[PDB]
C-alpha cells in the first residue's frame, strides 16, 4: 500500500489493547478512514481458515524433505 | 551522439563525392571498378559508375536517385550534381559545431535554390522554339565528343524537326520515352527516315501467303497468341478439333474488320502456328507476330490504343487508324511503316531510325543523339540558354556575397557559406583540364566583373538553363535528406 | 566575446553589419555589461588608438613568422 | 530493476525514435533490412515503431496500445508516444528518488488529469457559429440515412424530432440521455416529441398521481417475500407458526434502514424488487413513495440527468448525492399505464415515442434511429478546435500548478512531475524546428502565468507571438484523445512490476 | 479495472446463480456445473444471466424460423 | 570536458564529507592514517577537510572559503560547503538541457539573494524586548571598555554618546555612517554630539552662509587647469597672444559642462579639485555653492544621508539620483568655520566631533571610540535570531519564487534552480533526523504558500509544529554568513572553464 509497515503495525496492535477490541486492517487502496466495520467490508471466515491450514500443511512437506535426488537429461 | 551518426555518414558521403568529382569534364579521371560477377567496366559517365557501385551506404545511395532524375529531367549534370551536392555537406561541417540545427541548414537552401534560379534567368538570353537556326547549332555542339563528326551534320535538323512538331506551345515536361532511336543491322549514318507515324522494332512474316502490305489498316494490339493448345481417323480427328479452335478465333476477326494484328512473343510455346497464316491469308489479313515484351507498354501510348487480354472483350474501338501500311527495306531491314495515324487522344509519336553497318556505330549514335534530345528538352520546358563552364557560377556567388548583408541572425551566415560552395564546379574544370587551380578561378572574378556574359560562345559551348536551374533545386532537396536523418536502425 | 556575454556569436555579428550598412556608419561593439539593444557610444567607452593598432601589427608579424618555420627540430637529452 | 529499467530506458530508446519526428519540421529516420535494398524512407511514427524488431518484451506492449488511437480515431498517433515517451522521464525520476510502488504517483495522474481537461473547456472555441447553415445541412443528412428503411415513409416528421433531439441537448450526446419509448397499436405519423423521463407500469394503488417536488434515491433491498430458497436447510420448530415468524424478524430488522429513509428529506424512495405491506404502509404516514420496475438501465440514465447516484447499500446517513423533479404526472394511453418525469434541476434529455403496427417495425425503427443520430452527432466533436501554438499545453501546465497548492505530502512531486511532463511538448518541438527550447519555454511559461495571455509558438519569426492573430488552431477531439491514450498506456507500463523477458524468435 | 464502472450489473447475475446450483443441505457448487464462455467482440453491458446451457447455433438452412413452436399446447 | 565534472561532481565528494555531519544529530567520519592507530572520531568540518590531502586541484578552492568564515564566527562553517555543494548539483542540469550563460545565472543568484535576506528581516525577531531594561544595559558595557583609556576620566558624559550614536542610527551599523573630526585647542568634556555633519574646510567667498532649499549633487571632475604637469610641452605660437587663444577656447567649451548641471536647478555643488573664476563667477548668477575637498568618505558619506549617487559622470540628461537637504547653516568654533547641515531628508548617521588639547589624545580618543562602538554595534547582530527548523530554510524559497514570476528567458532556470537548493538544508537536517525528509519538506512548502509563516518542522515529534511555541531558534547572523560565503564562493566556481592546478609548496 506504500506505508511503513511497522509504523503501521503498531497501530493496528494499539488500537485493538488499549481501546477496544475490534477488527480494523490495513487498506491498500484509497477509502474515506479506517474501521471497514462502517463500510460493511466482509470476509469468509472458512475461506480464510482454509487458507491457515494449507499453509502449515505446505510448510510442513517442505521441512519433511531432507534430501534432494534428481537424475539427469539425455 | 545522435549526430555523431549523421556525421559518419557525412564523412562517407564526401568520400565518393570526391571520387565522381575527378571524373567531371572530359578531361576527367576515369575510375576502374571490378564487379563480384568479374565483369571490367570503365568509363567517365558519373551516372555509370554509381550504378554499378553497389553502395551499402544508406545515406550514400540518395546520390543515386538524384542521378536517375538528373538525367530523366535535365539529362545532363549527373556529375556536377554529385560535386555540389557534396559542397554543401561540407560546409555543414562548420555549421554544426557552431551550434546550428539542420533544420534552419535545410529551411535556407529552399530560399537560396529560388534566389539562385532568378538571378540566373535575368542574365540569361531568352530564346524561342520559332528560330530553327539556333536548334541546329545548340544539339550540333553536343555532337562534338563522339567519333562521329563530318556525318553529324546530317543528324542535327533530324533532332530538331521532331521536337518541333511536338512541342506544340506550353506543353512543359515532354516525356522523350516516346521517341525511340531504332538500331538495326547495314545501312549508313546519312540514311536516315523519319516516319513520323510510327515504328515497330520486328520484321514480317517471310513465309508464303503474307501479304506484308496493306492499305487502310487498323492496327490492334493483342497480347494474345494463336497456337494449338499445350498444357496415331484419328490423324482426322486431331486436325478436326486443331483447325476448329483455330477458326473460331478468325471468326471474329473478320466481324471486326481487322487487317492487321498484332502477337506478344513467347518463347515458351510457339507464337502463331503456320496453319493460321493460311486461314487469315485468304481473308488479306496482314499478321505481325514476335512482338517485344517491352514494345507493348510503348506501342500502348503512342498508337492511343488499348491490350486486348480476351476475345471476348475485344471491339472495334480499341484499333488503331493507318492510311497505308507497307515494308519498305532499303537493304536487308525488312520493316513495315505506318504514316498519318491522326488520332485525336494519342499524339504524332515519332521513332527514329538510325543505321548502320557495325557495332560500334548504332551504339556510341544512340548515346550522342540521346543527349542531344535532352538537350532540347531543356528549352522546351525552360527558355533561354546560358554559357557552360562554370561561367554563371561565379557571378551567381558575387551578388550573393554581397546581398548577404541585408539578412539578420545565423540564416544571414548561411548564405556566405552558400557562395563559396557554388564555386567548386567551376574549380574542378580548372582543375581537371591541367590549368591551376587557384589561378583560374581568381581570373573568373575579374574579367565577370566588367563583362556579362562574355570566349565559350566562340568556342560554340552552351549548356542549357534547365540543367543549372536543375542541379541546384536537386541538390538542395538531396542535402535536406542527408541532414534530416538523425539515426538508423535495423528494421524487417 | 559573444559567447563570454552570453549571446549568439552568429546572430550578433549579422546584427552589427546591418546597424552599420543601412542606417548610418558608427561604431558599435559587443556588449560587455547586459543591456537590451545596440549603440554602447552613449556609455561613452573608448580605447586608445594607438592601443588597437599596435595589437594587430603584432598578429600580422607573428603570423608571418610561423609561416616562416616549416620543420620543427627538437633536439633530445643526455 | 531492470524490469523498470527496460519499460523506460529501453521505452524513452525506441520513443526517441519517433520523438523527433513530431510535426511537419521534425527530423527524419531511414529503416534499413538486412539486404538493404528493400528499405524505404518515411515520416509515419507507427510505421517505424512496428516495422523495427525489437526484443525487449515492454517495448511490444506500447505497439498494441498506438493500435487503439488508429481505430478509434486514426490522427495524432505519432503525438501519442512521444506524449507517453515524456510521462516515462518524470516517472524514472520519481522512482529512483522513491523506490515505492508507481500506484501510488498513478492516482496523482488521475487528479491532475481532470483539471487539464477542465482548462481545456473554457477556453475552447468551436464552429457551431451560424447554427442556422448547420440546421439545414443536419435535416438533409438524416433523410438519407432513412433510405432501405421502413421509416422513410415520411422524412419530413422523423428528421424534425431528430433535428431537436440534438441541437437542444447543450450536452453529452451519448445516447443514455435519449428515452426511447415504444407501443404497439399505432401509426408511425402520431410519434410526438417529449423532454420527460417516461416508464409504465405505474407505481402503486392508493398512491397520488401528482407528486410535486419529488426527490430520488437509489437502492437495492428486498422488502417483500424473502428467503428464496428454503430447501436443504434443517428446521427445527415445535409449531408451524414459527416458520413465518422467523421471517417477521428478518424484516424487522430494516425498519432502521427505513427510518434512515426518512432522515434523507426524500419523499420518494425506489426499489427494484417488491414491498411488503407493513412497511408500504408506514410509507404513507412518513410520506415515502415507492417506484418499482426500474430495472437497471432506467436506472443509470434517470441518476445521470438528474444529477444523482447508484448504490446498493447504505454507507452514512445524511450523506449522499440526490436529484429531484418538480411535477410527476401519471397518464395512461395505448391501454398501458405510463409515468412521466418532469422539472428535473438543469434536466437535459428527451424521449421519442414511436407507434408500430407490430414488434417487428419497432426493432428496425430503434436500430435505424441510432445509426442516424451518430452520424449527425459525430459533428458535435469535429471540426471544433482550440487555440493552438503551444498555448492550450501551457494552459494544461499552469493548471496542474493549482493543484501543486493543496496536495499531500508523498502526492506533490506525482503531480508536480505531470506539469513538468506537459512542458516538453514545447521543448520537443523548438529543437526539431531548429530554435531554442530554454529561451521559449521560459519566456513562454512567465507570460502564460497569470492572466491576459494570448500569446502561443510562433514557428516563422522564431519567437512568442500571439497566435489569435495569425490564426493557428488545432481539434478539441485530438486534444483529449492524446492525453486520454497518453494516460492510460502509462499506467500500464507502471502497474508492472516485473517484466519477464519475451521469447526471441 | 474498467469494468467497475458497470460493476452494478455483474452483481446481479452471481446472486441467482449460486442459489440453482446449490442446495442448503450440502451447501457445494460443483465446478463442471458452472460453463464459463466468452468471444471476442461487443460490450460488457450485453451480459446477460442465463439459466441454461448457451449452444450457439445458426439454425443450419435460413428457412427454419427463429422460434420454436408449441406444437399444439404440447 | 573533464573540468566541469571535477569542479561540480568532483566538488560534491568534498561537501559529502561534511553533509552528513550537519547538526547535533548528524553523522560522523573517520580520519585514518597509515598506521591507524592515530585516528579519530569527530564530527568536525573544517578538521576533516583539512587533515585529508587532496589530490583534486578544483577542491582548493573550497579550502580558502572556509578559512574566511571561520574569522567572522566559528560556528556554520559546515554548512557553508553543504550550501555551496548543493548550488553545484544543480549545475549538471544548467548546462546539458538549459545551455545558459554561468554570470548570467550568477547574476540570477544576487537577485535571489537580495530578496532571500530582506524576507528574513521582516521575520526576525529579537531578544530586545522591553528595551527599558535593554537601553540601560548599553551604557554599562561601554564604560567597562574604557580602561586603559584616556576616555576613563568621566563614563558618564562619554559614554552617553557612544550610546546614541548607535540606536538612532535605525540602519546599518558600520563606522562608515559615523563622521569623525579631530580638533586643536578644546578640552575633551565639550564635546557633544551632532548629526549636522561638520567639516572643517568652508566654501564660497562673496556668497551667504545660509541656503533654503538645496539641491545637493555628487560628482567629480576637473574644470580648472587639467594636465597638472606642464613639464615637457612645447608650445609652437606665432605671437604671445595666440598663445592664450587655446586657453580661452576651453573656456568656451566649458559651458556645455555647465549647462547640464544648470537643467538639473541645483544652488549646491560637490567638486573635490578647484574650480576657476569663470566657471564659478557663472554660479553666483544661478546660485550656485561649490563645496571643495571632499576626500574619498565625505563623498559616499554625503550619498548615504542624501540619498545621492556617487557617479561622475552623465549619462543622459535630466535623469540622475537627486538629495536635498532643508538648511545649510555654517558656523565658526575654535576660530576655525564649520559646516553644520539641517533637514536631511531621511538622513540617518551621527557625527561625533571629538575637540582635543593636543595630537596625543585625538587619535587615542578615536581608536578607543572605534572599540567602544564596536561593542555597542555587535549586540545588534549578536542575540537576535529567526525561526529554525526548516522555517527560515522555506521563507526564502518563497520570496525566490516571487522574482522566478517576472524574470527573462536566460535567469528564469537559474533562479528557479536556487530555490530548491534552499529546500535541501531542511532534507538533510531530516535524514540524519532519522525521519523522511520528503515528506516533511513538502508539507512544509504547501503551508507558508497561503499563510502561517512561522511554522517549522519538529525534529522530536516528526511533524509541523509552531516554532514560537517550541522555542527553537537560529541566529540571524548566521544567516547572512553561510549566504554571503556561498554566493562568492559559487561565484568564481560556475565561472571556471578550465582547471589549473597550484603548484606545491
Amino acid at each position: 500500500s506504500g506505508l511503513d509497515p511497522i509504523g503501521t503495525l503498531s497501530t493496528l496492535k494499539s488500537k485493538q489493547l488499549k481501546e477496544k477490541i475490534s477488527n480494523i486492517g490495513v487498506d491498500c487502496l484509497g477509502y474515506g478512514s479506517n474501521d471497514m466495520k462502517e463500510l460493511f467490508v466482509v470476509d469468509p471466515f472458512i475461506g480464510k481458515k482454509q487458507q491457515i491450514l494449507l499453509a502449515t500443511q505446505l510448510c510442513r512437506m517442505i521441512l519433511k524433505i531432507d534430501n534432494v535426488i534428481i537424475s539427469g537429461k539425455d | 551522439k545522435p549526430q555523431e551518426v549523421r556525421k559518419a555518414n557525412i564523412i562517407a558521403a564526401r568520400s565518393v563525392a570526391d571520387a565522381i568529382r575527378t571524373s567531371l569534364g572530359p578531361k576527367g579521371m576515369d575510375k576502374m571498378i571490378k564487379t563480384s560477377r568479374g565483369e571490367i567496366i570503365i568509363s567517365n559517365d558519373g551516372h555509370t559508375i554509381l550504378k554499378q557501385m553497389a553502395i551499402l551506404h544508406p545515406v550514400a545511395r540518395m546520390l543515386v536517385e538524384v542521378s536517375a532524375a538528373q538525367d530523366s529531367e535535365a539529362g545532363d549534370g549527373t556529375t556536377s550534381v554529385v560535386i555540389l551536392t557534396g559542397a554543401l555537406l561540407g560546409a555543414a561541417e562548420r555549421l554544426l559545431n557552431k551550434g546550428i540545427h539542420p533544420t534552419i541548414i535545410a529551411d535556407s537552401f529552399q530560399s537560396a535554390a529560388k534566389r539562385s534560379v532568378d538571378i540566373l534567368l535575368e542574365m540569361c538570353h531568352k530564346v524561342s522554339l520559332s528560330d530553327r537556326e539556333q536548334l541546329v547549332r545548340a544539339a550540333s555542339t553536343s555532337l562534338s565528343s563522339k567519333i562521329v563528326s563530318q556525318y553529324s551534320s546530317f543528324l542535327a535538323p533530324l533532332a530538331v524537326d521532331s521536337v518541333l512538331k511536338i512541342s506544340d506551345e506550353n506543353s512543359k515536361n515532354v516525356d522523350l520515352n516516346d521517341i525511340r532511336l531504332v538500331k538495326k543491322v547495314g545501312g549508313t549514318i546519312d540514311d536516315t527516315e523519319m516516319i513520323d507515324g510510327v515504328v515497330l522494332t520486328q520484321t514480317a512474316i517471310k513465309s508464303a501467303g503474307g501479304p506484308t502490305r496493306k492499305e487502310k489498316a487498323k492496327i490492334g494490339l493483342i497480347q494474345f497468341q494463336i497456337s494449338p493448345p499445350k498444357p496415331v481417323r484419328q490423324m482426322d480427328k486431331i486436325l478436326k478439333e486443331e483447325r476448329a479452335y483455330l477458326l473460331n478465333i478468325c471468326k471474329k476477326i473478320k466481324k471486326a474488320k481487322c487487317n492487321v494484328l498484332l502477337i506478344q512473343k513467347s518463347i515458351l510455346r510457339d507464337a502463331v502456328n503456320d496453319l493460321a497464316l493460311h486461314f487469315l491469308s485468304k481473308l488479306n489479313i496482314m499478321v505481325v507476330k514476335d512482338i517485344e515484351r517491352e514494345e507493348i507498354e510503348f506501342l500502348s501510348k503512342g498508337l492511343g490504343c488499348k491490350p486486348i487480354a480476351d476475345i471476348e472483350l475485344f471491339t472495334e474501338d480499341r484499333l488503331g487508324s493507318a492510311d497505308l501500311v507497307e515494308e519498305i527495306d532499303s537493304d536487308g531491314s525488312k520493316i513495315v511503316r505506318v504514316t498519318g495515324i491522326r488520332n485525336n487522344n494519342a499524339r504524332p509519336t515519332v521513332s527514329v531510325v538510325i543505321r548502320g553497318a557495325n557495332n560500334m556505330i548504332i551504339d556510341e549514335t544512340e548515346r550522342s543523339l540521346h543527349d542531344a534530345l535532352c538537350v532540347i528538352r531543356c528549352l522546351v520546358k525552360e527558355r533561354g540558354l546560358i554559357a557552360g563552364g562554370g561561367a554563371p557560377e561565379i557571378e551567381i556567388s558575387r551578388r550573393l556575397s554581397k546581398e548577404a548583408r541585408s539578412m539578420e541572425g545565423v540564416q544571414a551566415f548561411i548564405w556566405q557559406e552558400f557562395a563559396s560552395a557554388l564555386e567548386v564546379i567551376p574549380t574542378t574544370l580548372a582543375e581537371n583540364a591541367g590549368l591551376n587551380s587557384i589561378k583560374v578561378v581568381t581570373e573568373l572574378r575579374s574579367k565577370h566583373e566588367n563583362g556579362e556574359l562574355n570566349n565559350t560562345y566562340e568556342e560554340h559551348i552552351l549548356q542549357p538553363v534547365l540543367v543549372s536551374t536543375s542541379a541546384i533545386t536537386l541538390a538542395s532537396e538531396c542535402v535536406k535528406s542527408i541532414l534530416r536523418i538523425d539515426d538508423i536502425a535495423f528494421s524487417r | 566575446l559573444a559567447e563570454n556575454s552570453g549571446l549568439d556569436p552568429i546572430g550578433t555579428l549579422s546584427t552589427l553589419k546591418s546597424k552599420q550598412l543601412k542606417e548610418k556608419i558608427s561604431n558599435i561593439g559587443v556588449d560587455c555589461l547586459g543591456y537590451g539593444s545596440n549603440d554602447m557610444k552613449e556609455l561613452f567607452v573608448v580605447d586608445p588608438f594607438i592601443g588597437k593598432k599596435q595589437q594587430i601589427l603584432l598578429a600580422t608579424q607573428l603570423c608571418r613568422m610561423i609561416l616562416k618555420i616549416d620543420n620543427v627540430i627538437i633536439s633530445g637529452k643526455d | 530493476e531492470n524490469a523498470r529499467l527496460s519499460a523506460f530506458v529501453g521505452a524513452i530508446a525506441v520513443g526517441d525514435l519517433v520523438k523527433s519526428t513530431l510535426g511537419p519540421k521534425g527530423m527524419d529516420k531511414l529503416l534499413q533490412s538486412a539486404s538493404s535494398n528493400t528499405c524505404m524512407v518515411t515520416n509515419d511514427g507507427a510505421t517505424i515503431l512496428k516495422s523495427i524488431p525489437l526484443d525487449n518484451p515492454a517495448a511490444k506492449v506500447l505497439v498494441n496500445i498506438s493500435k487503439v488511437q488508429d481505430d478509434e480515431v486514426g490522427d495524432g498517433t505519432t503525438s501519442v508516444t512521444v506524449l507517453s515517451a515524456e510521462l516515462l522521464r518524470e516517472a524514472e525520476k520519481l522512482i529512483d528518488q522513491s523506490k515505492i510502488h508507481p500506484q501510488t504517483i498513478i492516482e496523482g495522474y488521475r487528479l491532475a488529469s481532470a483539471a487539464a481537461l477542465d482548462a481545456l473547456t473554457k477556453a475552447a472555441v468551436d464552429n457551431s457559429h451560424d447554427k442556422t447553415m448547420f440546421r439545414e445541412d443536419l435535416i438533409h443528412i438524416a433523410k438519407t440515412t432513412l433510405s432501405s428503411k421502413i421509416l422513410s415513409q415520411d422524412k419530413d416528421h422523423f428528421a424534425e424530432l431528430a433535428t431537436n433531439a440534438i441541437l437542444r441537448l447543450k450536452g453529452s450526446t451519448n445516447l443514455e440521455h435519449i428515452q426511447i419509448i415504444k407501443i404497439l397499436g399505432g401509426k408511425l405519423s402520431d410519434s410526438f416529441l417529449d423532454e420527460g423521463f417516461i416508464l409504465a407500469k405505474k407505481f402503486g394503488n392508493n398512491q397520488p398521481k401528482r407528486i410535486e417536488n419529488a426527490k430520488i434515491l437509489i437502492a437495492n433491498t428486498t422488502l417483500d417475500t424473502d428467503k428464496v430458497k428454503i430447501f436443504g436447510t434443517k428446521f427445527k420448530v415445535d409449531s408451524t407458526a414459527k416458520l413465518a415468524q422467523l421471517e417477521k424478524a428478518e424484516r424487522e430488522k430494516m425498519k432502521n434502514k427505513i427510518a434512515k429513509i426518512s432522515k434523507f428529506g426524500i419523499n420518494t424512495f425506489i426499489n427494484r424488487q417488491l414491498i411488503y405491506d407493513y412497511p408500504e404502509q408506514l410509507f404513507t404516514d412518513l410520506g415515502i413513495n415507492s417506484i418499482e420496475h426500474a430495472d437497471f438501465e432506467g436506472v443509470e440514465r434517470l441518476a445521470l440527468v438528474t444529477g444523482g447516484e447508484v448504490v446498493s447499500t447504505f454507507d452514512e446517513p445524511s450523506k449522499c448525492k440526490l436529484g429531484e423533479c418538480d411535477v410527476i404526472e401519471e397518464i395512461m394511453l395505448g391501454e398501458q399505464p405510463f409515468l412521466k418525469f418532469s422539472g428535473c434541476k438543469a434536466g437535459e434529455a428527451c424521449t421519442i415515442v414511436l407507434r408500430g403496427a407490430t414488434d417487428q417495425t419497432l426493432d428496425e425503427a430503434e436500430r435505424s434511429l441510432h445509426d442516424a443520430l451518430s452520424v449527425l452527432s459525430q459533428t458535435t466533436k469535429e471540426t471544433r478546435t482550440v487555440l493552438g501554438g503551444g498555448c492550450a499545453e501551457m494552459v494544461m501546465s499552469k493548471a496542474v500548478d493549482t493543484e501543486a497548492q493543496n496536495i499531500d505530502g508523498k502526492k506533490s512531486l506525482a503531480v508536480e512531475a505531470f506539469a513538468r511532463a506537459l512542458r516538453q511538448l514545447p521543448t520537443i518541438l523548438a529543437d526539431n524546428a531548429g530554435f531554442d527550447s530554454s529561451e521559449l519555454v521560459s519566456k513562454l511559461r512567465s507570460s502564460i502565468y497569470n492572466g491576459i495571455s494570448t500569446s502561443g509558438l510562433d514557428l516563422n519569426n522564431g519567437t512568442i507571438a500571439d497566435m489569435r492573430q495569425l490564426g493557428i488552431v488545432e481539434s478539441y477531439k485530438l486534444k483529449r484523445a492524446v492525453v486520454s491514450s497518453a494516460s492510460e498506456a502509462a499506467e500500464v507500463l507502471l502497474r508492472v512490476d516485473n517484466i519477464i523477458r519475451a521469447r526471441p524468435r | 479495472k474498467i469494468v467497475s464502472k458497470d460493476h452494478d450489473r455483474f452483481a446481479e447475475m452471481a446472486v441467482e446463480a449460486v442459489i440453482n446450483v446449490m442446495d442448503k443441505d450440502r451447501k457445494d457448487v460443483d465446478f463442471d456445473l458452472i460453463k464459463m464462455q466468452g468471444r471476442v467482440g461487443g460490450s460488457i453491458s450485453d451480459s446477460k444471466l442465463i439459466n441454461g446451457v448457451i449452444l450457439d447455433k445458426d439454425f443450419s438452412h435460413p428457412q427454419m424460423p427463429k422460434c420454436v413452436l408449441p406444437k399444439e399446447g404440447s
